């Protein structure tokens, strides 16, 4: 803290020199180095993360110059993605602009702390409450895309089988009972229970989800597989 | 350390070559004398003490003063050469002393010699030729194995 | 035959005999400079002397007797999957208390 | 210690970038 | 690399060559200022840079002595790294009384079970 | 400075020899050396410099030993020396130095005997903390010189468990004693078990204590403190990735808890405890499940690393027997009670 | 089958500090006790079996029947093994050392070894302890020689009276060709003998 008062001092200083009003510039100086103090707790919880568990599933990258952290989730493609963590102004809204005056200022120059998460081919801005573990953000993300690889296969199943979306997960009906999938956020791999016996899950659910993990072809190819031979066990008992 | 080396050297030079240094005397003169006009000259060749210096054997020397106050002078010269003589009595039994010593050698004391004697290159030789026979055992005992030679 | 908890034991004696090197040279320079005695010189000097020599050969027999012990140089590297004994025993113990 | 050299960096960082403003 | 032996001995000739050299200039430096404590020549400007020799001969002796207490050090590190303790601190002596947990797994097992004999 | 504050000592003002008597920085003291050899230098190449002018009027070699700024300044071969007679020698120039070399011995002296003290005190301390680390292994704990290569670290982690966690053994010396610092950020580790009904209101719970066994120094009780937190965090840590293997089950992790859904819409909670610096039959089942998720635990430990078709052999399997026999339980349950 | 090794040797003062400090490295130790005899084909033509090398010895578990009751030859599972030569120009890396086993049942072992036409030759016992690193064991032994063929539990007769024992490491690798599992079992060899050298130096030798 003394340390800051010194040189912060200095650089007041130094404005002084060239007389730009104060009571911005130390705002911009102080409100950015807490910004860049919370992005560096962001990272070593996560890099803490990649190693505590995670270990297999997260890869951390911190960077200087412009500094900014970039996390990779889920490092197996499926049959790419990470989330930028990133430091930028916000422009000054117009109508801010005209109601602020005088010691309601907006000409102080002012940024937020902000995420977009990369998919491929796509980028999406993602709000970021202030109190957000590292832990806490990459599940919300997981989740997120999760739920829209799970939508994805949904689509690509067989037609006249009764699937529904919900729970964060998919449930494919079979006879009044259903499949249920769903993903690990870590692992990001696809986990098949059972309606029924949910505690226990069939042979050829576990024999499933093994395929699945080996990505040898899409989930949906499989999963169709699964449903009709589902059905002529059943029947067959 | 090796400043003291350097000025150790410096020393010896100048008591070697005390008295041709003290018969010669410096004066610049014929071709200085176009730079002649600078006081550069009286600094170069200016032999005052460093004012620390200078007051230092002001202050000794104010000691000294304590001293006679302690007692007469006559009685203070043969004093310290008989002094200068202790230390050269005391620098060649100090010699005499660790010559009689034994230092490079392990629990080697004047005492533990009457007492023991240990050698670490004998044990060094030990162990080596016991393991040199150690690996004829295995050598012999691989060819037994792989066809019998017991 | 000494346990190494004895030979360090050993160690701590020779150590705390090591700063009296300082001294006895100390006492001898002092003993003939404010004395004058020659022959306080010649005893502390020579106490200087036998405490040098106690110490290095203490320390050199001890490096010996490490190269004698086969004490190995770099420390090993502990494994990490146990499971040991005593901790199988709290372990079963603590289990029945709670059974 | 090395996060206070992270708190220094934020510092100084959040510098740079106001003397390049 | 080198051999096992050959580590061995490397160390305790480095741990001797250090220590020699240790003693050895506690010695050679005492032995100097004594060479040095006579002031019979007497040449002022030869006697000050005396003094400071004897300053820094001093100095040079409680530095070896210092290296001394670094090589003592060293050695009892040595001996606490070495791996024999082969023994475990084992505070034991709270007892299994397995035949309670064996009944109490099969009574938990069982609850709300109506069971029969063996058959 | 606080205004309350000093109207406290102001208005305690209010109640209340003619010579005036008055009575550091490693930068510091760097200035100040480099300070003296500076001026030592300027005084010897003033000296060089003199000597290399004349010797350079009678020679090659001291035109070199000139200094730049001084032979681009004034013209070589300007100084001169003559034979001449040295002067007489002062008496109390003699008396000066036998009086310099007697203060200089007996300064020596007194720095030998208070650098022996000193180190003795140094010693001293040396001998304490090794004679409690000589007490510490005597108790067979394995220790390794630290990274920093400054004192020692004992291997708490070494009864058992998956990771390896040494801490240093410090001397506290404002307090006299000994103190073990580790890595771990945890003041307290402990694996609650515990019972969500409907409500989700805690129905019971468990956490291991440890048997506490007596011990004498106040260094191997925070010893064995560490060695038990370090363990549990193994223990959930094992869970967790458990946990990864057997999501199909229906174990969830949520970042904060494991919990795995129950017969009646209940929820067993799995959390570790952390500090950072029919009731009665149901605290059975809920001690019971810490009892031997532990046993289980320790045979993960005791395995030996190298059939079926599941994701992940490596992974622990502590959670999945507890849930097999769990389910073995409920579906005889629901068989009886249909015959019933 | 190619299996990786190195091995040294161990005093027998030496060879206590070695376990008990073993125990310390890596995973703790297994109690082994084998019985080995070797056989010979007894027709030798000269020109082409190359008997003297490639000629099998087979083994087997003796954990416990000999210290209860006199050994059963019958009652213990066996399994045959066929060892070739090392591999030479081999100096600087780790030994190569092909080998083939199979284990058998529900069969006179002796008469059908000697039925094929293979014969005795040297009748000796593996005694000692091995360790665990990842996929790639560690045995310390000792060779005693029986007191009698097919010999009982109390003599345990030893072959030297120095009694030194003998380091092997113990890597195996299914497919011959494959150059990447070559390659990882070779740097699990280094990074093992690295440590183990730590322990004791070994190096690799011929057969």
């Amino acid at each position: 803290r003394v340390f800051i008062e010194l040189h912060l001092n200095e650089e007041i200083a130094a404005a002084f020199v060239l007389q730009k009003p104060i009571l911005p510039l130390i705002y911009n100086i102080l409100h950015k180095f807490c910004l860049y103090q919370r992005l560096n707790l962001l990272s070593q919880q996560t890099f803490q993360l990649s190693r505590e568990s995670w270990l297999g599933h997260l890869r951390g990258v911190y960077d200087e110059k412009p500094p900014r952290l970039r996390l990779y989730y889920w490092p197996q493609l499926n049959v790419g993605h990470y989330i930028h963590i990133f430091v930028n102004t916000q422009p000054i809204s117009a109508f801010e602009r005209t109601l602020s005056s005088k010691r309601s200022s907006c000409e102080y120059d002012h940024f937020l702390l902000l995420v977009e998460w990369h998919h491929d081919g796509i980028v999406e801005h993602v709000p970021l409450d202030d109190h957000m573990d590292a832990q806490h953000l990459l599940l919300l993300i997981t989740q997120k895309h999760a739920q829209l690889i799970l939508e994805q296969i949904r689509k690509e199943l067989h037609p006249n089988i009764f699937s529904e979306h919900v729970g964060g997960g998919l449930k494919i009906h079979v006879f009044d009972n259903e499949i249920i999938v769903k993903v690990n956020s870590v692992t990001g791999r696809l986990v098949l229970s059972s309606s029924a016996s949910p505690l226990s899950p069939p042979r050829h659910l576990r024999a499933a989800e093994k395929n699945i993990a080996l990505n040898t072809q899409p989930p949906a190819q499989i999963l169709n597989r699964l449903y009709f031979f589902c059905i002529q066990t059943q029947l067959l008992e | 350390n090796i400043l003291l080396s350097q000025i150790h050297s410096l020393s010896n030079n100048l008591a070697a070559h005390s008295h041709t240094l003290q018969t010669t005397s410096i004066y610049p003169s014929l071709e200085f004398p176009v730079k002649e006009q600078e006081p550069l000259l009286t600094t170069l060749l200016r032999t005052k003490a460093l004012p620390e210096v200078e007051e230092w054997e002001a202050n000794t020397l104010q000691e000294y003063e304590a001293s006679i106050s302690s007692q007469p002078k006559k009685k203070e010269a043969n004093d310290a050469y008989q002094k200068d003589q202790l230390w050269d009595q005391a620098r060649i039994i100090f010699m005499e002393e660790r010559e009689n010593y034994s230092w490079f050698d392990f629990v080697t004391r004047r005492q533990e010699s009457e007492g023991e004697f240990v050698s670490q290159r004998q044990l060094e030789i030990d162990r080596a030729t016991e393991e040199q026979n150690a690996n004829q055992m295995l050598t012999d005992i691989l060819s037994f194995m792989k066809s019998g030679k017991r | 035959t000494s346990s190494d908890t004895q030979q360090v034991q050993n160690i701590l004696e020779l150590e705390a005999k090591i700063p009296d090197i300082l001294s006895s040279a100390g006492k001898c320079i002092e003993a003939i400079q404010l004395n004058n005695s020659l022959e306080d010189f010649r005893k502390y000097s020579k106490e200087f002397l036998e405490t040098v020599e106690f110490i290095s050969t203490g320390l050199r027999r001890q490096a010996l007797e490490l190269e004698k012990a086969e004490v190995p140089v770099v420390s090993l590297q502990p494994k990490k999957r146990y499971a040991s004994t005593p901790l199988s025993n709290l372990i079963f113990d603590q289990s029945s208390k709670l059974m | 210690s090395p996060e206070d050299f992270s708190v220094v960096r934020a510092f100084m960082q959040s510098l740079h970038s106001s003397k390049e403003a | 690399s080198d051999s096992f032996q050959r580590q061995l001995v490397q160390r305790t000739n480095t741990l001797n060559s250090s220590i020699d050299n240790a003693t050895l200039t506690i010695l050679s430096r005492f032995q100097d200022i004594l060479d040095i404590a006579i002031n019979e020549g007497k040449d002022k400007y030869t006697v000050a840079p005396e003094v400071y020799q004897i300053e820094c001969h001093t100095v040079s002796m409680v530095r070896a002595v210092e290296q001394l207490l670094d090589v003592s050090r060293q050695i009892k590190s040595y001996w606490l790294t070495n791996s024999l303790s082969t023994s475990f601190p084992t505070v034991d002596y709270s007892e299994p009384d397995l035949e309670k947990v064996k009944r109490t797994l099969t009574k938990l097992q069982n609850h709300l079970l109506e069971v029969s004999l063996i058959e | 400075l606080k205004e309350e504050d000093l109207q406290k000592e102001l208005q305690k003002e209010s109640i209340k020899t003619l010579d005036s008597k008055r009575n550091m920085d490693s930068q510091a003291y760097k200035k100040e050396l480099i300070e003296q050899i500076m001026i030592a230098q300027t005084e010897c190449s003033l000296a060089l410099d003199m000597t290399s002018l004349l010797l350079s009027k009678f020679k090659e070699n001291s035109i070199e030993t000139i200094s730049p700024f001084l032979k681009s300044t004034v013209p070589p071969s300007s100084l001169q020396f003559s034979r001449s007679q040295p002067p007489e020698s002062k008496e109390s120039d003699a008396t000066l130095a036998k009086c310099w070399k007697e203060k200089s011995l007996t300064s020596s002296c007194k720095f030998l005997f208070e650098a022996k003290e000193r180190l003795t005190s140094v010693v001293e301390t040396e001998h304490e903390y090794y004679t409690e680390l000589v007490k510490v292994k005597e108790a067979s704990w394995p220790l390794f010189n630290s990274q920093g290569s400054n004192h020692l670290s004992v291997q708490y982690s070494c009864l058992g468990g998956i990771s390896l966690g040494l801490g240093l053994i410090r001397m506290k010396p404002e307090s006299k004693s000994f103190e073990v610092q580790s890595s771990l950020l945890y003041s307290q580790a402990a694996l609650k078990i515990s019972i969500l009904n409907k409500d989700r209101d805690e129905i019971g719970s468990s956490t291991w204590s440890w048997p506490s066994q007596n011990c004498n120094s106040v260094l191997l009780k925070d010893i064995y403190k560490l060695q038990e937190i370090l363990f549990e965090m193994d223990i959930w840590n094992s869970l967790l990735q458990e946990a990864q293997s057997c999501g199909n089950q229906g174990v969830n992790f949520t970042g904060d808890e494991i919990l795995v859904p129950i017969s009646d819409d209940h929820v067993v909670r799995i959390t570790l405890e952390t500090s950072s610096k029919e009731k009665e039959l149901l605290k059975c089942l809920c001690d019971t499940l810490n009892a031997i998720a532990h046993i289980l635990f320790l045979k993960h430990c005791r395995k030996s690393d190298r059939l079926y078709m599941a994701i992940d052999a490596n992974a622990p399997l502590i959670l999945r027997p507890l849930i097999f026999y769990y389910n073995l339980n409920q579906e005889s349950l629901e068989f009886q009670r249909w015959l019933k | 089958m190619q299996e990786l090794y190195l091995l040294g040797v161990v005093p027998s003062r030496r060879f206590e500090a070695v376990v008990n400090s073993l125990s310390k490295t890596l995973d703790g130790p297994k109690t082994i006790l084998e019985f080995w005899v070797v056989y010979r084909p007894k027709d030798v033509p000269p020109n082409l079996p190359r008997q003297p090398d490639s000629w099998l010895r087979l083994c087997s578990n003796i954990e416990s029947h000999d210290e209860t009751d006199t050994e059963w030859s019958k009652n213990t599972q066996w399994s045959m093994y066929l060892e070739g030569n090392s591999e030479p120009k081999r100096e600087d890396k780790c030994g190569i050392r092909p080998v083939n086993r199979a284990k058998l049942t529900n069969g006179s072992v002796t008469e059908f070894v000697e039925k094929m036409g293979y014969e005795f030759s040297h009748e000796y016992i593996i005694q000692g302890l091995e360790y665990f690193f990842f996929d790639t064991t560690v045995r310390i032994y000792q060779t005693l020689i029986p007191s009698q063929q097919r010999s009982i539990k109390p003599p345990f007769h030893p072959m030297n009276e120095e009694q030194p024992w003998i380091l092997h490491v113990y890597t195996h690798v299914a497919d011959a060709s494959n150059q990447v599992a070559m390659a990882k079992a070779e740097a699990n060899l280094t990074k093992v003998k690295t440590l183990l050298s730590a322990f004791c130096d070994l190096k690799n030798v011929r057969l």
